[PDB]
């Protein structure tokens, strides 16, 4: 009684079978029409999707010669209760029902109207996520720039502070040489240049302090954008999945070929 | 690290005319000096030491000549400025200061390192600081490649040197295609040899009529013969001259049939006159400086029980300790968990194992995860792919799982050592578009950004250093395993498997069949990709037997072998065999052709030191046409922290051994930084400004002596053979369209530029991702090249396009081209296009235009439909004065419209309108009924089956690009589009019926069988 088989899905694509078996338990399966025009069973084992052909000759079916079974149904039903270990090592335990795939609106007008609402909601949430992604990318890049600029400041501060250490080494024995020679105006000159240097270092220290404070603020903004995106991402996938479903139930209900 | 912005200072794009610079003298004093922004460092040092006398302790200062400057660059580097002829505006200073220092250390090495660091865009000194042994060993061990390359390059004195700089631009086969050969008037070419006679530099033409397969020396011989005992003179004087293409730096130095050269081959095909230039070897060979490789600092220094994997009687287990944090809205999620998986390429080796769910606020698991894999059965390329997923189960029984951060780890390291003990992994942001809970295609290794979620892990200890067994031990075990009837039909089924496209379904029955016949398979060597997928990689018995078979496997075609280098084939023996096929059979034409993909597959490589990186590097240093694009492809991706360390270390070794080309590259790099800076100003501080003022700022800044010195007299990054002479400022433009790209016109400075082109026009785009456009024009070249060899003159014009950084690149401006929209103006007819073409090509050459238009139409009609190029319109399609049709802007491909609108349809992006049909039908009233259109339909039906016959290649080219970051190309399912348009699961007759139906449904009938 095939075509009225929860696990039989017809002209379903390999990529569609993949979506339906993604992260499923060993034993999960579905049957479909081969990628030619002939049946292929897809099964989950060891995190992989194994394709098994359903061979046909003289009205008989099976995976290999001899073809023992009368129909595609009898074939599945044997392997639903007995392991594949003989042929080979798991039973066909979890069917992927086409009926369980809910989405219950009766008529074309009702479907069409609902799809229009979903498609609208989908483009709305899409544009929202795309603008969030742009905010996320920009922020992350500016954070990168600030962290490089802070490194550059740290080095500048290191060079400038080494400058003080140098003036401190040289000046000591010259201030002593000028104190003896009573050259108070020259001592004033050495000191004025030293003040000038410490005033510059003081400004460079504040330029970094301000940027480190911008960095703390931008890092927190990033964390928020990340939280806001990790929230939009799963809802958008489902909203897209529903839209694709209402589009499929419309293509099917209407005239085909 | 890399430079944040391309400005003259931090947060300043251009310096004001005069700028105050803080100078830190060696006596400890500080001097505020007013500097001209374009003032060189030698001038600044002269003004400073004069001014230094007016400050205390001036007596402690030595001579101006005993010092040099040091400052903090935008890369946060303390850079010593040895080149005192550099301008202040070109120093890339963080802040305006200079420190006066007496120069110490190795001067030669410091200068080279600065030059390498400038090309890379990252200071070399950052690599020396990297603690990781793999990094340091890679920098050490890669130098034999560099040493061998420079040895081969100077082995043949001036000839081998010239062969590196100007390699032959030849095709892969001398065999002239039947359709091309028929253009030769009695199997022989007419060439025009030009010569600059030494007294007055007067050009002189000598028109020959020689055989197409005549070696360049024979072409020279006939030139001397043109001017019976003359043989002595020609035999002695035919080795003292070389041939060059008129207008560019393309040289005929190797003994290839003249017809095998691409310029000659294009000339035969296009019914154009080949114009060559005769010059002596002496005038070229002298201009060639001898390249010198020097063993770096890091090489001249050291820099500082065993069990088998197989003698371990336990199953693999990994412990997840804790995570530092995750970024989740506590209200919107329930729990968090670490999903893990053991993978061999993109396929799990066992079922994926999750940890228990814990609150987001408490990411502590301290749980051993158990895997269904016996440790001896672990393959060499086995990886742990993990991620931290969130989980919410509010709406129904429907649990919503979302990946937060991911990371991949190599179970064995570069030394074949299995990983043991604790490990801290900094995780990566989940890529845009990826929905899977795991990212197995993603890079291996910790995230360099330590301000990200960090995961602690514990790997088991077995009381010793566990090593993967030796190849002798594996060869042994295979002979144990093998020790534990053809049929004409079975040989037919096998043959059929090998011919299938790389993405087709392999049933478990076909897998068992292929493995059972593994020894017969050596007769059909092309079957190896499908057989390798029939292997059970989680069984050491099958892996061992496969290793033996691949060791003595016959070599396969390079295009078939490139498949074994994608994300699906991680085994070192597989990729080893794959690299040997490229080594022996891949031409320099094909390597240059598939370089994009070859650079890309370097990301899938588990380790930095591998045979592919060695092959590619060897070739990049052996050929500088290869080395120019190898350098740019790697450089364009240095902003991507997922590959920056790998590509950085690769660029270092390359720049360390490429010789003089580094100087030319550095010129291209400094030209590009200026354009990036100029376009950054217009996009920011001048966005909400008038196009008239924008141009006034543009022309003023482009007149600056510092800008002109850098933006004139350098090689084109689109084609190194093309010299970019003096900028023709009057012909430069900011394009009106929103995005506002730069149209730049340079003068070709070639002596005989008039015979090629006198102007080189390049568009500088800053804001859009050019990689998709780059890949499309590449595939289009590869499509046309197949058509020509199969006898089809569907002549498309794929112009040059290069990505030079993150959303920044160059595009060749196609000369004499106009958009349909432009033609339809200067109240419009369906004949406007046909009229324009009838008026731009009068009388005699009217048909030569209509032929060019129809042929290029069919090319584009098939190319666009196969690839699924973004919607075509009057602004995207352009026609040259020739009749040559050209498509612009290929930003989208495959089904880019699948997520936005759920509609499953292979679209016809290029629907030939009435306007277009009229042109083919030469102005007829019933266009579909014509004989002109019949020849068009035929062209398309041929073009399509040609490509469908070569599907395997295109599918591999795309598959090799999965890890690149291209939105439309993120999974093998994205590549399934090409399998639908080429209708691969159908017969060639069915596929062609499908094409015809697609063509009819879009054109509303007319496409007759
Ligand atoms: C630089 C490339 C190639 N190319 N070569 C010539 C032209 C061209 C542009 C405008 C006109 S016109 O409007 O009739 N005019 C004469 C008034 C005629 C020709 C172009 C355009 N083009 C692009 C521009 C933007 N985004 C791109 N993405 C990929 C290619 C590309």
């Amino acid at each position: 009684s095939l075509q009225d088989a929860e696990w039989y899905w017809g002209d379903i694509s390999r990529e569609e079978v993949n979506e339906k078996l993604r992260d499923t338990a060993d034993g999960t399966f579905l049957v479909r029409d081969a990628s030619t025009k002939d049946y292929t069973l897809t099964l989950r084992k060891g995190g992989n999707n194994k394709l098994i052909k359903i061979f046909h000759r003289d009205g008989k079916y099976g995976f290999s010669d001899p073809l023992t079974f009368s129909s595609v149904v009898e074939l599945i039903n044997h392997y639903r209760n007995e392991s594949l270990a003989q042929y080979n090592d798991v039973k066909l335990l979890y069917p992927v029902s086409k009926y369980q795939q809910d989405v219950k609106e009766d008529n074309i007008e009702a479907v069409g109207k609902k799809l229009h609402e979903y498609n609208t909601q989908f483009q709305e949430k899409s544009r929202e996520y795309d603008r969030l992604y742009e905010e996320y990318t920009r922020t992350s890049q500016e954070i990168q720039m600030k962290r490089t600029a802070i490194e550059a400041f740290n080095e500048t501060i290191k060079i400038f502070e080494e400058q003080c250490q140098t003036q401190e080494r040289y000046s000591k024995e010259y201030i002593e040489k000028f104190k003896r020679e009573g050259n108070e105006k020259e001592i004033q000159r050495i000191m004025h240049n030293y003040d000038k240097l410490k005033s510059r270092i003081s400004e460079i220290i504040d330029s970094r302090r301000r940027l480190e404070e911008d960095l703390k603020k931008q890092a927190a903004e990033y964390r928020e954008i990340d939280k806001r995106m990790n929230s939009i991402k799963p809802d958008l996938i489902q909203l897209r999945k529903t839209r694709d479903q209402y589009l499929m139930w419309l293509t099917q209900k209407g005239v085909r070929q | 690290p890399p430079r944040p912005s391309s400005g003259e200072l931090w947060g300043i794009h251009l310096m004001p005319p005069r700028i105050l610079v803080e100078c830190l003298l060696p006596n400890g004093m500080i001097v505020t000096l007013e500097c001209l922004r374009e003032a060189t460092l030698i001038t600044i040092k002269h003004e400073l030491f004069k001014e230094a006398r007016k400050y205390p302790l001036h007596q402690l200062l030595q001579d101006e000549s005993s010092y040099i400057f040091v400052s903090v660059t935008q890369e946060a580097e303390r850079e010593e400025f040895f080149d005192e002829t550099r301008r202040l505006c070109d120093l890339r200073l963080f802040q305006p200061f200079l420190k006066v220092i007496e120069p110490v250390g190795n001067r030669e090495e410091k200068i080279l390192n600065r030059e390498i660091g400038f090309a890379i865009g990252m200071p070399v000194c950052e690599f020396d600081m990297v603690k990781d042994p793999e990094v340091q060993d890679f920098r050490r061990n890669i130098l034999n490649v560099c040493k061998e390359a420079v040895d081969l390059r100077d082995l043949n004195s001036p000839h081998s040197r010239a062969m590196y700089v100007y390699p032959p631009n030849v095709e892969s086969s001398p065999e002239l295609p039947k359709h091309i050969y028929n253009k030769l008037d009695k199997g022989q070419i007419i060439v025009v040899i030009w010569v600059i006679v030494s007294p007055n530099n007067d050009k002189q033409k000598y028109t020959l009529k020689i055989n197409h397969d005549c070696v360049p020396e024979q072409v020279i011989a006939e030139a001397i013969r043109k001017k019976e005992q003359l043989k002595l003179c020609v035999l002695e004087y035919q080795g003292k001259y070389i041939l060059k293409v008129c207008g560019c730096d393309e040289y005929f130095l190797e003994k290839y049939p003249l017809s095998q050269y691409k310029y000659i081959r294009s000339c035969i095909m296009l019914g154009r006159m080949p114009n060559l230039m005769l010059m002596a070897k002496e005038s070229l060979y002298s201009q060639l400086p001898m390249d010198c490789f020097t063993m770096p600092s890091y090489s001249r220094r050291i820099s500082t029980s065993t069990k088998s994997l197989w003698v371990i009687n336990s199953a693999l287990r990994i412990k997840i300790l804790c995570a530092t944090y995750v970024n989740v809205n506590i209200r919107d999620i329930d729990k968090i968990y670490v999903r893990t998986g053991i993978y061999h390429g993109g396929e799990p080796l066992c079922d994926n194992v999750n940890t228990q769910r814990v609150p987001c606020s408490n990411p502590r698991w301290n749980e051993w995860l158990n895997y269904d894999i016996y440790i001896p059965d672990l393959p060499r390329a086995a990886r742990l792919c993990l991620s931290i997923c969130s989980v919410k189960g509010r709406k129904g029984a429907k649990e919503e799982h979302c990946p937060l951060a991911w990371g991949n780890i190599n179970l064995f390291d570069y030394t074949d050592t299995l990983v043991s003990g604790k490990m801290a992994l900094n995780l990566w942001p989940v890529p845009h578009g990826l929905e899977d809970l795991l990212n197995p295609i993603g890079v291996t290794g910790s995230n360099p950004n330590k301000e990200t979620p960090c995961l602690e892990l514990e790997f088991d200890w077995f009381s010793s250093v566990v090593k993967f067994p030796d190849m002798s031990v594996i060869e042994e075990h295979a002979n144990w395993s093998v020790s534990r009837e053809l049929r004409e039909n079975d040989k037919e089924q096998l043959k059929a498997i090998s011919t299938r496209d790389p993405l087709s379904e392999i049933t478990e029955q076909e897998k068992d069949f292929l493995w059972s016949h593994r020894h017969y398979c050596v007769t059909i060597p092309e079957i190896l990709p499908k057989l390798l997928l029939s292997v059970k990689w989680n069984s050491r018995d099958e892996v061992a037997q496969m290793y033996c078979l691949v060791k003595d496997w016959p070599p396969i075609k390079p295009e078939q072998a490139m498949e074994l280098l994608d994300c699906n084939y991680p085994d070192p023996m597989v990729r080893g065999f794959a690299v040997r096929c490229l080594e022996k059979y891949l031409t320099d034409d094909k390597l240059s052709q598939y370089l994009i993909q070859l650079v890309q597959v370097l990301k899938y490589e588990q380790y930095l030191d591998n045979l592919l990186v060695r092959f590619l590097l060897k070739k990049a240093l052996t050929n500088q046409r290869i080395g120019h694009f190898f350098f740019w492809h790697l450089k364009s991706e240095m902003h991507n922290k997922t590959v920056s360390q790998r590509f950085g270390l690769l660029l270092e070794s390359y720049c360390r051994a490429c010789g003089m080309y580094l100087k030319h590259l550095n010129r291209q790099v400094e030209a590009m930084e200026k354009l990036i800076n100029l376009t950054d100003i217009l996009k920011q501080e001048k966005k909400d400004e008038t196009q008239k003022v924008q141009m006034k700022f543009l022309v003023e800044q482009m007149r600056r002596p510092d800008f002109m010195d850098a933006l004139q007299g350098f090689l084109s990054p689109l084609n190194p053979a093309h010299q970019l002479g003096n900028l023709r400022l009057e012909e430069c433009e900011i394009m009106s369209s929103a995005k506002r790209p730069l149209k730049l016109n340079w003068e070709n400075p070639d002596i005989m530029s008039e015979l090629l082109f006198q102007n080189n026009i390049i568009m500088f785009k800053n804001g859009d991702d050019l990689r998709q456009d780059m890949l499309t024009l590449q595939i289009i070249r590869i499509m046309e090249n197949i058509w020509q060899n199969q006898g089809l003159d569907l002549r498309m014009l794929p112009y040059g396009c290069l990505s030079i950084g993150d959303c920044v690149g160059l595009i060749e401006w196609v000369r004499n081209s106009h958009t349909i929209m432009q033609i339809q103006c200067k109240q419009f007819n369906s004949h406007t296009l046909h009229q324009w073409l009838k008026d731009k090509n009068k009388g005699e050459i009217y048909d030569a235009a209509i032929d060019l238009f129809t042929r290029s139409c069919a090319g584009y009609c098939v190319a666009t439909f196969i690839l699924g190029i973004g919607d075509r319109h009057n602004s995207n399609i352009m026609v040259k004065d020739d009749g040559q049709l050209v498509h612009i802007d290929f930003g989208h491909f495959l089904d880019h419209k699948k997520k936005k609108f759920g509609y499953k349809r292979e679209r016809v992006p290029f629907v030939l309108t009435q306007d277009f049909l009229i042109v083919i039908s030469k102005g007829a009233q019933e266009c579909t009924k014509t004989r002109e259109f019949e020849r068009f339909q035929e062209m398309c039906y041929k073009a399509y089956l040609a490509i469908r016959q070569h599907a395997n290649l295109f599918i591999n080219l795309f598959s090799m690009m999965l890890g690149s970051g291209m939105p439309e190309l993120q999974s093998f399912d994205d590549i399934a589009y090409i399998r639908k348009t080429l209708a691969l699961d159908k017969t060639e007759q069915e596929a062609l019926e499908y094409f015809m139906k697609q063509m009819n449904d879009a054109h509303h009938g007319g496409w007759t069988t």
